[PDB]
RNA sequence: CCUGGUGUCUUGGGUG
DNA sequence: GGATTACACCCAAGACACCAGGCACGAG
DNA sequence: CTCGTGCCTGGTGTCTTGAATCC
């Protein structure tokens, strides 16, 4: 799905097509970020909470 | 007009390395070398073709 | 043929350049043409 | 006393050239032979001594009176940098460039050799002459399990046991001394000669592993 | 024998002996291509074999060394390493044979080879073209330019062919700009442009009329006379040889400090040779340099002039190809004498221990069979260590879908100026291919136009000495170079062989 | 190559065994000993590779104490020490044995 | 030499396109795939 | 008795 | 002095070197 | 049985000099 395929979605104006391709139908990526600073700092222990 | 211009020429005499200054002054053929450091002189003819590379090798022929 | 081949990457890149100077802009609910600064490039669209 | 021996401004002075790594050992070699082929004739080559200094890759030092001279030991030379890099040493530098510079029975080093390659051992002593310590190990065996070594093919350290190479495959020499397979392991410990220069000695980091077993 | 021997040299103080040691290098010697296994036993190997196994098909080289010893008090057939074979060539098992036993080598009759195998996979050398060596070419330059025009050469050796040094003559000042319109030169290994007639005068011929006796061949001509005038003012105060041949060697990208005593003796090399060295090389022969330097400016002259066009970079008579012999001959070179070095080095090693050298552990065959076999497999035409910088896809796997795409594929012939630089001058169809390459068959895409295919009768010259054609033109009335003088020959036809000025000659048309 | 342990010459091994130290040999005797003798008084061992050309006005010589001695190749470290016996019969020579190994 | 050695490493590491002087190499011959080369291009970070 | 990893970097030749 | 130079796709074809040290085998 | 030489494996470390237009 390359650049120019892109711009045809904008074009047609189908925002949420565009956002789907490219995230949940590829590479979609949980992070956790910290208030404060806003880096990717973040250490989660998920089974400990 | 004179043309100052520095060297990466080493001295004859007190070995220092990136110290020689030479003026060239065409309009009376009469070029320059200066020590930065020792201080020595010397002075040799130039014509309109010379640059330093030509007086700096008249020096070396002056010494030997 | 080499017209063909050689002038079609010279109008890619044409193309190339248009888009990312233009993908920003959007028509507005109060008519106005603008782009992600908010700047006003037309005062209505298309002038009608 | 070495303290009488200090350089002056007397001395010659010496410089130090950029020479191709590696290659520092061969040109103060070349510049010996050219000193000795030139001496006594109208064009001796007037350096007084070159040396290399391990620690200080790439570089020879040479002593003389005038620069000139240095450009003329290295005149020719294929393993010098044709670049007019040479410079000057301060008097104040000199000694330090001839800076000559452990291991005691009792103490741990690692090994930098064969399959102990890498393992913690305790000296236990060292040869009359001087060259070969006798090391502790903890030994690498397989029993002659699969006989009819390298270090990328050895076997696990373990203590040796007498009654596995009993069972298995062992002269008994001495009180929990046994050479098996021609070596000797007394209480477990391998005792082997290695040389002093195969062993490190120095900034020994024990491991996680070391912590728990020593 | 480009480099017939090496020398070594210790004045024995340790009785003073010099001990030279010396290797020559003689005659060459060749065997049919052999399998040896990890066995040891040898035989000849077929091409059907060779596939199968994933071997190179190769022949082993032995050369004859010669060891010498000097001694002043004041060997055999060593294996060099294998050269891979073409196919159905006169060195490859399958040129005998004949058509019966050809069969049972499972070998197809139509299979015409002119390809190599490496590793089991089929190598096919692909011609390269090039420009002409020892020719002058003017072209003119754009307007940002103080230079208008230009005249280049690149000078390469008749013997092995290979490239040297190039050299350019650029004529400065634009059109009523650039004031004094003067002309320089340019010379191998110096860093700034020298005035023409400095390099005139440290050839020997220092008088003004000599010189324009030189070039211009029309004492009426004023236009070209008037645009030489400032070239002679900003050059006269260097009034003789001395002072010439110094200002030069000022320049030469030396050391700083090699004095006027030798610093003239070092640019009379850069003069002698690397300066247009296929005239000659031999000493006392500078009258060939000086007359040919004055007919490159006669042609700058005659193109600024507007009297001659500027020369076609794409008639195909400026042009060659460089197929399998000339391409290996270069590659050949360049690992010969890195295989040199390597006896070089090792033999300062291998003396010092005082201790007879077998000469047959002085020789590791690794370095030509590997260099060889790498370029071939891979393209890269250089060291392997140089990949980038060197010309890649020289070599590429011979297309075998169907019988038609395998003659195209051993007729192909490939233009390396890139994908890099648009335009249309060398993808074009030139009037001058007409029966030489086809004017139909060319890839699609990006090689359109560069990558071309020889047409149907085409050959390619294999080469010829230039020797006898020399004793003809003199037997037939060919007049040398002392004896020319343009008062008095202001008519006669110039004569050049193989680039070089060689004579003149008055009555043309019956010669 | 070794070097010896008394005045830091370095020599191929066999020349400690043909010749003995060229400077040394008074009191080594290595040229008449057994390899044994010879490894036990010269090392193969050795760091800091120094020409000296001209011994007597070298100042790098007279720091590496071989200002006395003759031209040639020496080591700036020697490694190892002589042994007790001999460092006793040097001794009884009026020589004093100062340690090249640093 | 072996701070200015320092600083030649840590540079290469981010950019080794730094004009002017030699590119860092690997073993094999060819350049060293520094960080900010891994950005740009068609085939890099954000384009590819 | 559910989970289940096979390379990269180039180069060259091709398709629209 | 660099940076710019269409898009996507297919497929076949390749890979560190030298020196030093240690171990094993053969010959005396 | 001992010594020397050759081969293989592992570890550490580079260098003889030799495509064109624009801002
Ligand atoms: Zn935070
Ligand atoms: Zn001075
Ligand atoms: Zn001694």
């Amino acid at each position: 799905f390359g650049e120019m395929e892109r711009d045809c979605m904008i074009a047609h104006g189908a925002a949420g097509f565009l956002k789907e391709r490219l995230m949940e139908a590829s590479d979609a990526f949980r992070v956790h970020v910290c208030g404060i600073c806003g880096l990717m700092s973040v250490i989660a222990n998920l089974k400990k909470n | 007009i004179k043309q100052k211009l520095e060297t990466q020429f080493t001295c004859l005499f007190c070995n220092h390395d990136n110290s020689v200054v030479c003026t060239l002054d065409k309009k009376n053929s009469i070029g320059l070398l200066e020590c930065k450091k020792c201080n020595l002189s010397f002075q040799a003819p130039i014509n309109s073709l010379s640059q330093p590379i030509d007086i700096y090798s008249d020096w070396i022929d002056a010494c030997e | 043929l080499i017209d063909t081949a050689v002038k079609t990457a010279e109008t890619g890149y044409i193309q190339r350049r248009l888009v990312k100077a233009l993908e920003d802009i959007m028509v507005h609910y109060d008519g106005t043409t603008r782009n992600s600064l908010g700047d006003i490039i037309q005062f209505l669209y298309g002038e009608d | 006393p070495q303290r009488l021996l200090i350089p002056t401004v007397d001395d010659p002075g010496i410089w130090g050239v950029k020479v191709r790594l590696g290659k520092e050992k061969d040109v103060v070699r070349q510049i010996l032979k050219k000193k000795l082929a030139r001496e006594g004739t109208k064009n001796p080559l007037e350096i007084y001594s070159a040396f290399q200094r391990d620690s200080f890759k790439g570089h020879v030092y040479i002593e003389a009176r005038k620069a000139e001279a240095i450009n003329d030991a290295l005149k020719g030379n294929v393993n010098v940098f044709s670049n007019n890099s040479k410079f000057l040493v301060g008097i104040v530098e000199y000694k330090d460039l001839l800076r000559p510079v452990k291991l005691t029975r009792g103490s741990y080093v690692r090994v930098k050799n064969g399959k102990f390659k890498g393992d913690l051992a305790q000296v236990d002593e060292v040869l009359e002459n001087g060259l070969e310590a006798r090391l502790k190990l903890v030994p690498r065996l397989d029993y002659g399990k699969d006989l009819s070594y390298t270090s990328k093919f050895r076997p696990a350290q373990r203590l040796f046991s007498e009654a596995e190479a009993r069972v298995h495959e062992i002269r008994r020499d001495r009180d929990g001394f046994v050479t098996y397979g021609g070596e000797e392991y007394y209480e477990g410990f391998l005792y082997k000669t290695f040389r002093l220069q195969n062993l490190i000695v120095n900034s020994i980091n024990p491991t996680l592993n070391e912590l728990s077993l020593f | 024998w480009e480099e017939p021997r090496l020398i070594l040299d210790q004045p024995a103080q340790h009785d003073n002996i010099n001990k030279r040691y010396e290797i020559r290098f003689g005659k060459i010697y060749l065997s049919r291509p052999t399998m040896t296994e990890a066995d040891g036993t040898t035989h000849a190997m077929f091409p059907q074999e060779a596939r199968l196994r994933n071997l190179t098909y190769s022949s082993p080289v032995y050369l004859d060394m010669e060891k010498s010893m000097f001694t002043s008090i004041d060997g055999n057939k060593v294996h060099i390493g294998k050269v891979p074979i073409m196919l159905r060539s006169k060195f490859c098992s399958l040129r005998t044979l004949d058509e019966v036993d050809l069969y049972k080598m499972k070998e197809c009759p139509y299979d015409m080879g002119g390809y190599f195998v490496i590793n089991g996979s089929e190598k096919v050398l692909i011609a390269q073209e090039r420009s002409a060596a020892n020719i002058v070419q003017v072209f003119k330059k754009a307007a940002p330019s103080p230079i208008s025009h230009v005249a280049e050469i690149r000078s390469a050796l008749e013997k092995g062919s290979r490239l040297i040094s190039t050299m350019q003559i650029k004529l400065y000042g634009r059109e009523d700009k650039g004031t004094g319109r003067t002309i320089k030169a340019t010379l191998p290994y110096v860093k700034q442009d020298i005035p023409i007639v400095i390099v005139f005068r440290a050839l020997g011929v220092v008088p003004d009329g000599e010189i324009l006796q030189h070039i211009c061949y029309d004492e009426n001509d004023w236009q070209m006379l008037e645009m030489l005038k400032p070239c002679i003012e900003e050059g006269f105060v260097i009034q003789d040889k001395e002072v010439a041949l110094d200002f030069i060697g000022r320049r030469g990208s030396a050391a700083l400090g090699i004095r006027r005593e030798k610093r003239i003796q070092y640019a009379k090399d850069i003069l002698q040779k690397e300066l247009l060295p296929h005239i000659t090389q031999e000493e006392g022969f500078e009258t060939r340099k000086t007359f040919f330097l004055g007919y490159m400016v006669n042609r700058l002259l005659l193109c600024a002039l507007e009297r001659k066009d500027q020369d076609d970079r794409d008639h195909f008579g400026k042009k060659r190809l460089d197929l399998a012999g000339p391409l290996l001959a270069n590659l050949f070179r360049i690992l010969f004498r890195k295989l040199t070095r390597e006896i070089y080095r090792y033999m300062q090693r291998c003396i010092e221990t005082d201790r007879d050298f077998n000469l047959n552990l002085a020789v590791k065959s690794t370095t030509i069979t590997s260099g060889l076999k790498y370029s071939l497999a891979t393209g890269n035409w250089g060291e392997q260590k140089k990949a980038m910088s060197s010309r890649a896809g020289v070599s590429q796997v011979l297309n075998r879908y169907t019988y038609s795409s395998t003659l195209s594929h051993l007729r192909r012939t490939n233009t390396p100026i890139g994908r890099d630089g648009k335009l249309a001058k060398p993808r074009q169809l030139h009037n001058t291919h007409w029966g030489l390459v086809c004017p139909a068959e060319t890839p699609e895409g990006q090689a359109c136009g560069l990558v071309k295919n020889l047409s149907l009768l085409s050959g390619i010259s294999i080469g010829s000495p230039s020797e006898p054609i020399i004793n003809f033109l003199e037997e037939w009335g060919m007049e040398p170079l002392e004896d020319y003088d343009p008062a008095q020959h202001t008519k006669s036809t110039r004569i050049f062989v193989n680039g070089v000025w060689t004579g003149i000659h008055r009555d043309p048309s019956m010669l | 190559e070794r070097a010896c342990m008394l005045c830091g010459i370095v020599l191929p091994g066999r020349v400690f065994m043909q010749n003995g130290c060229p400077n040394c040999d008074s009191v080594l005797n290595l040229r008449d000993s057994d390899q044994a003798t010879v490894n036990e008084c010269t090392s193969s061992s050795f760091e800091g590779l120094v020409a000296v050309g001209d011994n007597e006005h070298s100042w790098v010589a007279k720091w590496l104490r071989v200002d006395r001695f003759q031209p040639g190749l020496y080591a700036v470290r020697v490694d190892g020490r002589l042994p007790s016996d001999i460092v006793a019969a040097l001794e009884q020579y009026g020589v004093y044995y100062r340690p090249r190994d640093g | 030499e072996v701070e200015q050695l320092l600083q030649f490493h840590v540079a290469t590491y981010m950019d080794n396109d730094i004009a002017g002087q030699p590119q860092a190499l690997q073993k094999s011959g060819r350049p060293v795939k520094a960080i900010r080369a891994r950005l740009k291009g068609k085939e890099g970070r954000l384009r590819g």
